[PDB]
RNA sequence: GGGAGCCCAUGGUUGUGGGUGAGUGAGUGAUCCUGUACUGUCGAGAAAAGCUUCGUGAGCGAGGUGGCGGGUCCGCCCGUA
RNA sequence: GACUGUGUGGUGGAGUUGAUGCGAGUGAGAAUGCAGGCAUGAGUAGCGUGUGACGGGUGGGAAUCCCGUCCGCCGAUUAUCCAAGGGUUCCAGGGUCAAGUUUGUCUGCCCUGGGUGAGUCGGGUCCUAAGGCGAGGCCGACAGGCGUAGUCGAUGGGUAACCAGUUGAUAUUCUGGUACCGGCUUGUCACCGCAAGCUGCGGAGGGACGCAGUGAGGUAGCUCAU
RNA sequence: GUCCGAACCCACUUCAGUUGAAAAUGGAGGGGAUGAGUUGUGGAUAGGGGUGAAAGGCCAAUCAAACACCGUGAUAGCUGG
RNA sequence: AGUUGGUGAGCGAGCUGUGAUCCGGGGGUGUCCGAAUGGGGAAACCUGGAAUGUCCGGAGUAGUGUCCGGUGGCCCUGCCCUGAAUGUAUAGGGGUGUGGGUGGUAACGCGGGGAAGUGAAACAUCUUAGUACCCGUAGGAAGAGAAAACAAGUGUGAUUCCGUGAGUAGUGGCGAGCGAAAGCGGAGGAGGCUAAACCGUGUGUGUGUCAGGUGUUGCAUGUGCGGGGUUGUGGGGGCCUUGUGGUUCUGCUGCCGCAGGAUUGGCCAGUGAGAAAUGUUGCGUGAAGGUGAAGCGUCUGGGAAGGCGUACCGGAGUGGGUGAGAGUCCUGUAACUGUAAGCGUGGCACUGGUGUGGGGUUGCCCCGAGUAGCGUGGGACUCGUGGAAUUUCGCGUGAAUCUGGCGGGACCACCCGUCAAGCCUAAAUACUCCUUGGUGACCGAUAGUGGAUGAGUACCGUGAGGGAAGGGUGAAAA
């Protein structure tokens, strides 16, 4: 298994559910069952006292958003291969190939 | 040969309970030991660990409790515990 | 015995076939004879079939 | 710290001393756990992992997987 | 060592420190002990080791052991409610 | 006719209608049919030998729990301790859905924690019996059968400890007092020397043995007591 | 392989039970009770075989051939559906 | 870029990018039981090394109790010593540790043992059926296999398997039943070794052998190793006319010839069954991965994938997810790419390792023996003892050997075919405990596995063995 296209700290826009159009930061990701937590969207109670905080929603219900010309536009992602160097646990060097994400609709 | 054997591999944990604390009045300490260790080995290990003369070592085997739960009967591990009697004033600090 | 120590001749299995042809299981054992042998320099008994004994495959 | 592949920069006798010290630390941790101390519970597993690492290095040296210093 | 009621008191269904006093005589009497004794008896009532002693078909072993009273430490595993 | 509406509601929450073909695990009331659920008998029979009464307590709740006092019962056992077997039921605290032939605050039930201490007790480390297995071996088409040397196998032989005290739960085990046995080691005295000793190996002695009966000398116990 | 009679072993009569307290017992009596006695532990004999002071008795609560699995969805001119 | 498995959350950590968890590959550790293997044993337990310095090495103690590691099960087999009664000698004994074995396994294979119920409307031959079961024993397949074959007048040319022939010819208490082969059509397609003559090489022993030669020159038996040889209108050996790969230039036979010889050609041939088996270089990849296209706006709704409007991608519209029915939200899919690694694997080149015959002749020599046959008692063949070939087991008897043997359904003759009694052989065929991907006018919780959950569990039985039942809140525990 690999990771998801959405990672913690990303700024995403909600495209489905009770909070369509809401824009927030990805507070946490749960890769195993593909659910993410975005700030100030799914406010419900936990447990413990009340705890009015955010509940996870499906990762397919959010989308990475970019600011092209002053308007927020939801976009998909691609990956490009760039040459990197990785360190083996002992500390040696070797040149390897790593993927870097880019947002579409902005090249 | 690999796998150096330390006397602290035999002595696992001390038994803390009302009976153990009452036995502390007699310079007596109850330890949970490795279930394959004899009295002589436990005695030597305690001496080496604590720098303490040991007069007697008494051991018992205690059966683990069996409790019926969801998923049937569960059985807690068997334990052997050594009851070590210390010389008059030597004292062992278990914290 | 019914097994030859030379050539490993062993019993066969077939039928008693009466006049009424009510076939019954029966055995044909080889003619095994126990004779003294001197092999290389070893004196010992061996169960030897008469066929091997006639052929001379056994040293006495 | 949790020990790593720099144990390969040590010698056999001091690696064995490391084994003994780790065993003694684990002994103390187990006693603390029995007596109700030891809030730091993760060290109780990490010390055993470190012992495993030191035995790994010793056995690779003994089996000549890695040249002995 | 064990063994009753007297103590400022205790603590009031409680235990502490002192307060323990006596120890014997006779009768009776075993399925126990002497005892695998003794007597009777035919149906004629395990084995092996420990043990004592005897050598040597084996090795060890040095001129070192083996004995008798005295001192120190060691004495395992399983069961134990 | 099997059945049905392209009528109209209710419940419900994700599928499915008509035409025309195609394929069937395609139709149930019976098999003393199978599985589950539920009636009938019926609030009926039974509640497994028996002696309980009362005062107080606890509690939401008491004939059925606790304490006390009367009374009754067992006592060659309704007592006490083992073996076999069981396996945590033992103790303390919390609990009253279920289980307990009723109730239940109670429990051999549930939950949590705790509890079993041995050189001498009972087994192993020692010994063999019956019997089992069995190096080689002999026998048997194969599979296998038997058995030597051996090696296991108690229900037997051998084998060194007692009294007192203590815990909510352990006690020839812990503690106190006083012993014993085997090792190791040490002090001292005496003694050896083809010819010390030790260990193996066997010889012999011993272990070592029935049933029945009487008597004698004792002690345990019991009874009585100026 | 005496007599009377507890334990112990048995199971003659009777009553009760007979959806039992109990898939063979209970109450009252009854036979043996030093013997061909009874009992504990371990062991041996295995299905056309074992064992039987012999009843075709017993061999894990139904034995004129145990139980389990397999041949197997045996077969049934019969009964049911 | 999260992560410390699940049933089933928060602590205390590690990763805080020093890149973890995770994924592939390879190692390390691996208690005790189990073939279980030091010895014992009621599987998962117990107990050890006669006395000496202790079984050996280490740790610990004043020392013994102790600790850690190593070692030794049995059987077969190799090598060395010894050799009983006893003489040869063997058995045996003592070393050494050379190799192999033990046990497990779902189906398929081969060899052997071998029912009954059943059917025949009873039943015994027969059937069931060589089935069930059992014993031995493999391999990735096995078995078979290179004509002692078929054919019938020409011919075919190892074996296995499939379709036909054919439910035929037959067989059968001629009952119930059973049941071929040739031929033809296909799948797949190899043929190779050996024994024997004859020639080189030692021990139960010479006295006859131009350079040479001695009572022996090298003379006589029969071994173990080399060549040689392998077939059927016969072959081979022998006897000869020739031919070996160009030679440095060694002994022998005759100063002819034969053989060893050596970098070098070499037609070739190779890791195969093929009398054999040892390094470097050329391919796409499986295990992991990498890239992977293209949609918004409104409406109703708890929620849009639905409605309405309107665009896009498509080598991608197979699916499955996402709060309801998604080609463009997610996972992917198409297409392409990477594979470092593998014991990697397959194939190529190189290294490296191994190596010719044709013609004539028949005086001679060889061509697989307790075998083939024959008798007898059984079994398999369509064939159930018969007119009984062919094939097979037990017991007797017992041949020829090329002008010979065997087969062509008794047998004989001729004719045709073939050459047994030695061995090895790929492919087409059988199977799935497993691995990966995929599929279903298959099931959908009384169904489908006994088992969607603690299922071979609970539970029942002394034991072998038998053997269940229990799925669904919601979009989110809110
Ligand atoms: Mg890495
Ligand atoms: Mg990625
Ligand atoms: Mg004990
Ligand atoms: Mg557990
Ligand atoms: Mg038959
Ligand atoms: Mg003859
Ligand atoms: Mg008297
Ligand atoms: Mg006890
Ligand atoms: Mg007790
Ligand atoms: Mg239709
Ligand atoms: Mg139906
Ligand atoms: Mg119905
Ligand atoms: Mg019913
Ligand atoms: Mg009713
Ligand atoms: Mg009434
Ligand atoms: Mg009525
Ligand atoms: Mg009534
Ligand atoms: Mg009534
Ligand atoms: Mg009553
Ligand atoms: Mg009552
Ligand atoms: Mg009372
Ligand atoms: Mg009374
Ligand atoms: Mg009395
Ligand atoms: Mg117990
Ligand atoms: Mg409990
Ligand atoms: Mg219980
Ligand atoms: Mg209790
Ligand atoms: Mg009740
Ligand atoms: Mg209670
Ligand atoms: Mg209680
Ligand atoms: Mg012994
Ligand atoms: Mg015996
Ligand atoms: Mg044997
Ligand atoms: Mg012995
Ligand atoms: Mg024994
Ligand atoms: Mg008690
Ligand atoms: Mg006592
Ligand atoms: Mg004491
Ligand atoms: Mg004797
Ligand atoms: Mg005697
Ligand atoms: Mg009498
Ligand atoms: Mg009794
Ligand atoms: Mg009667
Ligand atoms: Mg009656
Ligand atoms: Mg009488
Ligand atoms: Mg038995
Ligand atoms: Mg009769
Ligand atoms: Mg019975
Ligand atoms: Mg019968
Ligand atoms: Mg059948
Ligand atoms: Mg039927
Ligand atoms: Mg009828
Ligand atoms: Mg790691
Ligand atoms: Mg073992
Ligand atoms: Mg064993
Ligand atoms: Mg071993
Ligand atoms: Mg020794
Ligand atoms: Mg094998
Ligand atoms: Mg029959
Ligand atoms: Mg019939
Ligand atoms: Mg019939
Ligand atoms: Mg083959
Ligand atoms: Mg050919
Ligand atoms: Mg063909
Ligand atoms: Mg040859
Ligand atoms: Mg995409
Ligand atoms: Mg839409
Ligand atoms: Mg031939
Ligand atoms: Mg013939
Ligand atoms: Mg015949
Ligand atoms: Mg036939
Ligand atoms: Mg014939
Ligand atoms: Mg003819
Ligand atoms: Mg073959
Ligand atoms: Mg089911
Ligand atoms: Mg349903
Ligand atoms: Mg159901
Ligand atoms: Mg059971
Ligand atoms: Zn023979």
């Amino acid at each position: 298994m690999k990771s998801l296209k959405i990672k913690k700290g990303d700024r995403v826009k909600v495209i489905a559910g009770n909070d369509k159009g809401a824009i927030g930061e990805v507070l946490s990701v749960d890769p195993a069952r593909e659910r993410v937590v975005v700030e100030g969207v799914n406010i419900r109670k936990h447990h413990g006292g009340i705890i009015s905080s955010e509940a996870p929603i499906h990762v397919s219900n959010v989308q990475l958003v970019t600011k092209i010309d002053g308007k927020d536009v939801v976009t998909r992602v691609g990956y490009r291969r760039v040459d990197v160097t990785k360190r083996r646990p002992d500390g040696s060097e070797y040149a390897a190939q790593r993927s870097v994400r880019y947002l579409k609709k902005e090249e | 040969e690999l796998k150096i054997r330390d006397p602290r591999d035999i002595i696992l944990a001390p038994v803390v309970s009302e009976k153990s604390y009452g036995l502390l009045d007699q310079n007596t300490y109850t330890f949970v030991v490795k279930p394959t260790a004899n009295k002589t080995e436990i005695k030597i290990a305690i001496e080496q660990i604590f720098g303490v003369k040991v007069t007697s070592v008494n051991t018992m085997n205690r059966k683990g409790k069996v409790r019926r739960t969801r998923t049937g009967v569960g059985k807690r591990p068997d334990t052997k515990r050594a009851i070590v009697t210390v010389a008059e004033g030597d004292r062992i600090d278990i914290f | 015995a019914a097994v030859c120590d030379i050539c490993a001749k062993r019993p066969g299995f077939g039928h008693n076939v009466p006049w009424s042809k009510k076939k019954t299981n029966r055995r044909w054992s080889p003619n095994i004879q126990r004779v003294r042998v001197v092999e290389n320099g070893t004196h010992k008994r061996m169960n030897v079939c008469t066929s091997c004994l006639k052929a001379g495959r056994v040293s006495r | 710290k949790l020990s790593a592949a720099e144990l390969r920069q040590l010698s056999g006798e001091e690696l064995r001393n490391k084994v003994r010290e780790l065993k003694e630390e684990l002994f103390g941790l187990r006693f603390q756990s029995a007596t109700g101390q030891l809030e730091n519970t993760a060290r109780l597993r990490e010390v055993r992992k470190d012992i495993a690492r030191v035995y790994t290095v010793l056995q690779e040296r003994n089996l000549n997987i890695v040249d002995d210093p």
